[PDB]
């Protein structure tokens, strides 16, 4: 995927974690860099390191405290966030060359962050699979299997479908954008959908095992919870449906 | 800053900067690849080719043209300029183009399907499906009914894309037969017999 290995794709925090992001590359580049983008926006430049010289454009560098203990790693510690600091965090390197010609970047996965300022409004997603309509495999030969993942909060999940135990790619289709559960409220609840379409014959095999899994991040362990409900962790939820014989 | 073209036609997106540069790049950005680095012209160059892209620069008044010949499904992103100083310090993103691409279905076969109930579950669930990329679907217009856009699926097995939309309700009044009406549903959909 790339070179640029990035951790963690998503995380959920409150106002008092702390928390690193942590980016390394070993292709012997010589400068690192993490920016920042809001939901629609360009990559906002936070920092650069390089030569041993940090070169700040964040307003609240404290807030990031950036690290480098060599220079194939550039770190950025966390704390005391706002949820304003919601954004995707993108960490890049450019080899630069001798001269500092070579100044294209190589970006890592990113870091999809939520700062939230109430943990209670923390869900995990409900999971549910929902069989192929019987019509469908007669005007078509296919069977499309839906599953969806409702009521989750914020808005970091990773779904995946399963057939007897491997991950299927091939005849997958997960919404590419979340739905507002209640579109008119800053805090609503997500939903997402995805499809597994496979020929009848599959599907009409009741020893074929379809699962699909998703993938939530949430709360860590040293986030306190005091609620009566269960910890909202970051955990995988799953919902399996079994095939039909004709 | 919004393009949107039918598979194999040309893109063309534009972009400017503001201060002095040693070299502009253009960058795609999607959930697919990630944001990836296309090509990079010298402030002293007018024009680079690399496979389908071409870009231009022009630095009497600062702006940059990037060219997707035959585009393809893939090139569906947004796409950004970046310039840079020598030196690394100053790699500095503009606005962006959101580019979208829609493929040609070959075969289309417009249909609404209800799905099995979950035993687990309450929602029941409505597949409107193989439609051609014509079709826009509406969102809901019901507080308690939920309609995803469309999502365009390769079975890579049959050499074959599709179209498909989802709505579920766990009302009692819901019913998949009108389900999509809010859409412009083509008049070859097929509601088939249960
Ligand atoms: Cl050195
Ligand atoms: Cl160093
Ligand atoms: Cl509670
Ligand atoms: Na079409």
């Amino acid at each position: 995927d790339t070179e640029v290995t990035q951790t963690p794709k998503h995380l959920v925090m409150g106002m008092t974690n702390k928390k690193s992001l942590k980016c390394e590359q070993h292709m012997g580049h010589r400068a690192m860099y993490w920016y920042k983008q809001k939901a629609k926006k360009p990559p906002e430049l936070m920092f650069v390191y390089s030569y041993e010289k940090l070169s700040i454009n964040e307003s609240v560098p404290s807030r990031f405290s950036p690290e480098s203990p060599n220079s194939s790693l550039l770190n950025l510690h966390l704390h005391a966030l706002q949820p304003e600091d919601s954004a995707l965090y993108l960490c890049a390197s450019s080899p630069l060359g001798r001269e500092g010609l070579n100044t294209e970047a190589f970006f890592g996965q990113g870091t999809r962050l939520t700062v939230v300022e109430d943990l209670n409004k923390v869900f995990p997603p409900e999971v549910a699979v929902f069989e192929p309509s019987e019509a469908e495999i007669s005007h078509t030969q296919k069977a499309t299997l839906v599953c969806l993942a409702t009521g989750f909060y914020p808005d970091h999940v990773e779904l995946s479908w399963w057939v007897n135990g491997k991950e299927v790619h091939s005849g997958v289709c997960t919404d590419p954008q979340p739905l507002k559960e209640q579109p008119a409220l800053n805090d609503s609840r997500y939903a997402l959908s995805s499809r597994l379409r496979v020929s009848a014959t599959f599907w009409q095999n009741p020893r074929n095992h379809f699962r699909c899994q998703v993938q939530f991040y949430g709360l860590s362990e040293n986030d306190e919870w005091t609620q009566d409900r269960a910890k909202p962790v970051t955990q995988i939820v799953s919902a399996e449906a079994w095939g039909r014989a004709d | 800053q919004a393009l949107s073209i039918q598979e194999g036609e040309n893109a063309t997106m534009n972009c400017s900067y503001k201060t002095s540069i040693n070299n502009l790049q253009w960058y795609r950005q999607n959930s697919g690849r990630g944001l990836v680095h296309l090509i990079l012209i010298r402030s002293n160059e007018r024009e680079k080719h690399s496979g389908r892209l071409r870009v231009t620069l022009d630095t009497s008044k600062k702006s940059s043209s990037l060219l997707i010949t035959a585009s393809r499904a893939a090139d569906t992103a947004s796409y950004f300029c970046a310039t840079a100083a020598v030196g690394g310090f100053k790699t500095i993103f503009g606005a962006g183009t959101r580019l979208f691409v829609k493929a040609n279905i070959q075969n289309p076969d417009p249909a609404v399907y209800q799905l099995r109930d979950s035993k687990s579950s309450d929602k029941s669930v409505c597949l409107f499906t193989d439609f051609d990329s014509q079709t826009n679907v509406s969102q809901s217009k019901d507080s308690d009914v939920y309609i995803t856009d469309k999502c365009v699926l390769d079975m890579r097995s049959m050499d074959f894309k599709s179209n498909s939309a989802v709505a579920w309700s766990n009302k009692s009044d819901f019913a998949c037969a009108n389900a999509f009406n809010n859409s412009i549903i083509p008049e070859d959909t097929f509601f088939p017999s249960p």
